[PDB]
RNA sequence: GGGAGACUGGAAUUCCUGGUGUAGCGGUGGAAUGCGCAGAUAUCAGGAGGAACACCGGUGGCGAAGGCGGGUCUCUGGGCAGUAACUGACGCUGAGGAGCGAAAGCGUGGGGAGCGAACAGGAUUAGAUACCCUGGUAGUCCACGCCGUAAACGGUGGGUACUAGGUGUGGGUUUCCUUGGGAUCCGUGCCGUAGCUAACGCAUUAAGUACCCCGCCUGGGGAGUACGGCCGCAAGGCUAAAACUCAAAGGAAUUGACGGGGGCCCGCACAAGCGGCGGAGCAUGUGGAUUAAUUCGAUGCAACGCGAAGAACCUUACCUGGGUUUGACAUGCACAGGACGCCGGCAGAGAUGUCGGUUCCCUUGUGGCCUGUGUGCAGGUGGUGCAUGGCUGUCGUCAGCUCGUGUCGUGAGAUGUUGGGUUAAGUCCCGCAACGAGCGCAACCCUUGUCUCAUGUUGCCAGCACGUUAUGGUGGGGACUCGUGAGAGACUGCCGGGGUCAACUCGGAGGAAGGUGGGGAUGACGUCAAGUCAUCAUGCCCCUUAUGUCCAGGGCUUCACACAUGCUACAAUGGCCGGUACAAAGGGCUGCGAUGCCGUGAGGUGGAGCGAAUCCUUUCAAAGCCGGUCUCAGUUCGGAUCGGGGUCUGCAACUCGACCCCGUGAAGUCGGAGUCGCUAGUAAUCGCAGAUCAGCAACGCUGCGGUGAAUACGUUCCCG
RNA sequence: CGGCCAACUACGUGCCAGCAGCCGCGGUAAUACGUAGGGUCCGAGCGUUGUCCGGAAUUACUGGGCGUAAAGAGCUCGUA
């Protein structure tokens, strides 16, 4: 319908930075499987405890796992006992030795996948959905510096039978524009009626910054 | 490149062995696909037969038959309420070379001869003399030309 | 109109001064067909008013019904119309005519209460009036009835306008018994406003 | 051109007699019935007879309304102005009532040229009882009467008084310039305030403000119909219900869509070409029929070499059979444990069972490990894309889609975004109750085209040296490439003309390139309940002794058919044999595999050398060029099919693999209606590599390069 | 105990059985059908049916209309 290009899958070769890096021949196929159960791994607790991005910058077999988040307090908890239990568990599944470092976003409302975190986490807690975004808004129009931002929701919305899609912005969030350094997050609500998937488009600014 | 007016249309280069633009033109247009050397082949040799049987320029016995088999007016089939209309119409003259040689080609084509080089041989001779059927295809197109004149006044 | 109850650690709501009186009267979805299906926008017709009997008339649109009812509520406050009284009543029987609301606002003796159509009776609610008397004639809408009913205080006017057009000096105006209903009204002005200043 | 009566005028059509004169005339989108060749149509002269009145003549005159236009005469009706002489409220309206009242129709008697219902033939069409054509009776005309109906409409009853104006034109009086202007009374139009209206509109000729009298309306059908009466020669008119039934039927305006509406534009949309498909054989996919099973999905464009970038077993979802229960896989409980699990032997289609060797690592309480027995439970390629998310197609890479604030409108809404020009483009200028913004378009990015600087191995080799056999092969060298980094360069920037001195367009120069240089990546708001619960995730419903799961065999490859995309062809621009020249990109670890040797050939034996600008895929090609032969034929074309004989991959080529050798040698002679692709390195043709993959159904898909055309007059027509 | 119109959730049937004053609810997730909880309104009563007035300015004296929505006799003359 909308046939929209991943945004983050369309500036990776200009702007946004890859999330896994390393080099890898005919080692490229273990090294891909491991990524994926990490990043298994690292969906539950930390889709609790507020997690954002996850890199992986593999040296010589070691690893190190990284993850961007918005609460440095829940995913370190008791020092070594909330770190140590998945950084450990992390180094049972995979067969190597993990370097965990964990580090905080200096705004929350201004990364697209924890504006969707935080809009679908409230839209499963039977809020009012246009109250929601609308308030997903305001805040991060803001607050840093952030030049556009645009939510869509689709799926049963206030557990209606019809699949009507919203769309509310504010600014300028231009797509086909490859200077734009533009943040996307889709994260999916989980109501009992269903799954309401929202779709957070963040345009920072015009910057290259090459 | 209809619709927004002329479009313009690559120069063309005349032959080594004759130095003609016709030769070539007629080159370009004997290429069954792929092969224009071989096209050059067939055409050199059709007009050095043509060499043999006249004993003069080739050049001249083509442009002759192309002069013999070149027509003046076509027919078109433009359709004014229920009724379709053969309309004759001016005949430029790139469009007059274009179909003079591609009728010669054509109907070299059709002609009996073993190879290439004696049917293309044999209908520029028979077209210099004006005893091909691709002269009677001239002659067929001013028919339907002069049979259908009244219909020529739209001035379209 | 939904999820209004909450608490917000933000930085204001932004309450503030004129706790004006406000009613919204109607809302309907106004659709408009365009390529490929129905836009579909709202529409609320805003009353709001103090109760000396300042009236405001606001309609918005907005494809949000709290956006809609906002966009009401600024323009009414663009837009507010002075409504003369006695006491608490209206001051004589008028007819109102918005072309095709006819409103019949008749006065009545005190106690009585407004009866009026919901239309009616909002834009009298939010107004000055405890105790009138008025019908809707015709139209039987909710902006003809309001816009009449405003019409219809627009051809309100004064004792003392009255005379003043005729160059009459007062008692020489009005009939007794709504002298003495204005020598009641200022009474009790006289006596809550110097209640008010202690 | 108010009416009636009477007399008369010419042009034109038709017929008639007579000339002149020949084979067509008539008619149509195109034709045919038709009139002709016995003298038509054509033209000239004369005659008859009827009807209608060109020009003046129109937004104009008159009439109460119908209505009224050749002329003249006779009889007669109304209107307007001027003076104010007379009468002195005699005014207004008007239920019933009488009269007038287009056209069609009716009666009796005339008249009958043209036109012409009905009525024929012709044509069109599936079919025309229709339009179109040829003929044609009542009628149309007059005299005398009937009838009484119309969108008889200004859709506006008659009278009266008042309420800003502006400009036409018709009739008449007067003051001034001296026909011009003014003022006035009566008429008829166009625009316009206030006011009015639901809105459109009306607006001194009211639908405004008020008074007087009349008509008439009370939801839509039923129905202006029945019954009854009245009028009528009749057709019919007038007056006028109910049962029953519906939840509406309506008015104006708004946004869209739509039109066999208008205008302006574009696209391989048509035209101009070139090559195809549809006929033949096969390869793939689908329908249908089969079947134990032919797993499941995808059916206009946008399903059908599509999910499949690889069906012998596996895959696998299906079938017959054999097994199985905490299950093939988790994890939480209880409960016993001490090894779990392994490597075998045997019986078995195999799953599996039964025998043989190994028996735990911490600790003292258990944990690492499983089996049991249960318990929650796992598991479902079971159902619902009409409950969804995600991903995707499509309209279309089309130029559009909106919003904020202001104004306009009772409101839906409008405006902006329309107008003038311009553009690949809502691109951009100039205007305009709008002023701005946003998502698109463009630009940013990759690749291709030129040069500069950097640049030297595995890459190049000019100038040097050494090779002799084989070549950059080797010492060497930065000169040329080339490889990959940085940078310059195309901006209407420079000159000429049109432009409103604006945008932009036509030519020229420089330049590798000229005007978005070429191609990509890039899909706006939304559409289609489009696709997918079989990638995944998932709400709800269903199975839980099976709809789970394990294995062998079979099927997904069946075949009287029909479609769809491809490939090889039907030959001489060709086939076959010999000699010879030029690519680009790629691929490679239990992989790519050379020289050599054995084969006819798939290949076998062997391992040089390479995780690769090095080694291998041979130094890479094929079409090309030179030469020989074949002589137009069912052939030295064509390779399907079938028989024998092999090789390789794999536990295994029967159902079902590819390749090679020998033989065999079918259809097929350029393909009906129809239809498809393509505008320059394109079409056409020629090989090469890759992914998936042990092998391959690869003629597929994705890419790479080689050789390389024709045509575009132009928007009438088809399509969007 | 959809809306008007004070008062909502689950289970059971999934165009059936039924509901309803009008608008309209039932096509395996009904706050509209049936049963349950719970709520609301009344209370020795509470619902239904019928008949009348009201709302109905919907026969308009008070208090309506007739360009296009229903509605100006085809047009005049004239008796009461």
């Amino acid at each position: 319908m909308g046939q929209k290009i991943n945004p983050h899958g369309f500036r990776l070769g200009i702007t946004t930075e890859w999330k896994s890096r390393w080099y890898a021949d005919k080692q490229y196929k273990d090294y891909v499987k491991e990524d994926v159960a990490i990043r298994k791994l690292l969906a539950t607790g930390l889709e609790r405890a507020g997690i954002a991005d996850v890199e992986i910058e593999r040296t010589r077999d070691r690893v190190r796992v990284d993850i961007h988040t918005a609460r440095p307090g829940i995913v370190i908890g008791r020092r070594g006992t909330e770190a140590d239990r998945i950084r450990a568990d992390l180094e049972k599944l995979t067969g190597k030795q993990v370097q965990l470092n964990i580090l905080e976003v200096k705004n929350p409302e201004s990364q697209a996948q924890l504006v969707a975190q935080g809009v679908a986490e409230q839209l499963s807690n039977r809020v009012a959905f246009r109250r929601a975004m609308r308030k997903a808004i305001q805040s991060a129009m803001r607050q840093p510096n952030v030049k556009g931002i645009r939510v869509q929701c689709s799926g049963r919305l206030g557990g209606a039978e019809m699949s009507r899609s919203e769309f509310y912005r504010e600014g300028r969030v231009p797509l086909h524009t490859l200077r734009a350094d533009i943040d996307y997050g889709l994260y999916e609500a989980k109501t009992t009626f269903g799954r309401i998937g929202v779709k957070v488009w963040i345009y920072k600014g015009d910057i290259v910054g090459g | 490149m209809p619709r927004k007016g002329p479009a313009p249309k690559r120069p063309l280069v005349n032959d080594p062995v004759y130095g003609s633009q016709l030769v070539t033109q007629l080159v370009n247009k004997v290429l069954l696909e792929g092969k224009k050397s071989l096209a050059e082949r067939i055409v050199y040799g059709a007009l050095e037969q043509a060499r043999e049987k006249t004993g003069t320029d080739p050049v001249v016995t083509l442009k002759r038959a192309l002069d013999n088999v070149k027509p003046a007016l076509e027919v078109r089939s433009r359709r004014v309420g229920g009724a379709t209309y053969q309309v004759p119409v001016e005949v430029r003259p790139d469009r007059s070379t274009t179909l003079a040689l591609r009728w010669l080609v054509n109907f070299s084509r059709q002609r009996r001869e073993k190879t290439m080089v004696e049917r293309l041989a044999n209908e520029i001779l028979d077209a210099s003399n004006g005893l091909g059927a691709s002269v009677k295809r001239r002659e067929d197109t001013h028919k339907m030309a002069e049979a259908n004149r009244a219909f020529a006044h739209y001035r379209w | 109109r939904g999820r209004r109850d909450d608490r917000g650690g933000r930085g204001r709501d932004g309450g503030d001064k004129s706790n004006y009186i406000e009613r919204v009267v109607s809302i309907n979805r106004v659709s408009k067909v365009v390529k490929g299906g129905r836009r579909f926008s709202f529409t609320a017709l805003v009353i709001v008013g103090d109760g000396k009997g300042m009236v405001g008339v606001g309609y918005g649109k907005a494809k949000e019904v709290p956006a809609a009812i906002a966009k009401g509520v600024e323009e009414a406050r663009k837009n507010f119309f002075r409504v003369p009284l006695i006491g608490s009543t209206i001051t004589h029987p008028v007819q109102g005519e918005a072309a095709a609301g006819v409103v019949m606002l008749r006065p009545a003796s005190p106690g009585t209460g407004v009866i009026a159509g919901g239309a009616a009776r909002a834009v009298l609610e939010c107004a000055g009036v405890h105790d009138i008397l008025a019908k809707s004639l015709g139209s039987d809408n909710a902006i003809n009835v309001v816009h009449a009913t405003v019409a219809a205080l627009k051809l309100l006017q004064r004792p003392e306008e009255v005379a003043a057009r005729r160059g009459l000096p007062i008692e020489d105006v009005a009939p007794a018994g709504m002298l003495k209903a204005r020598r009641e009204s200022e009474a009790l002005a006289a006596a809550a406003a110097r209640e008010g200043s202690a």
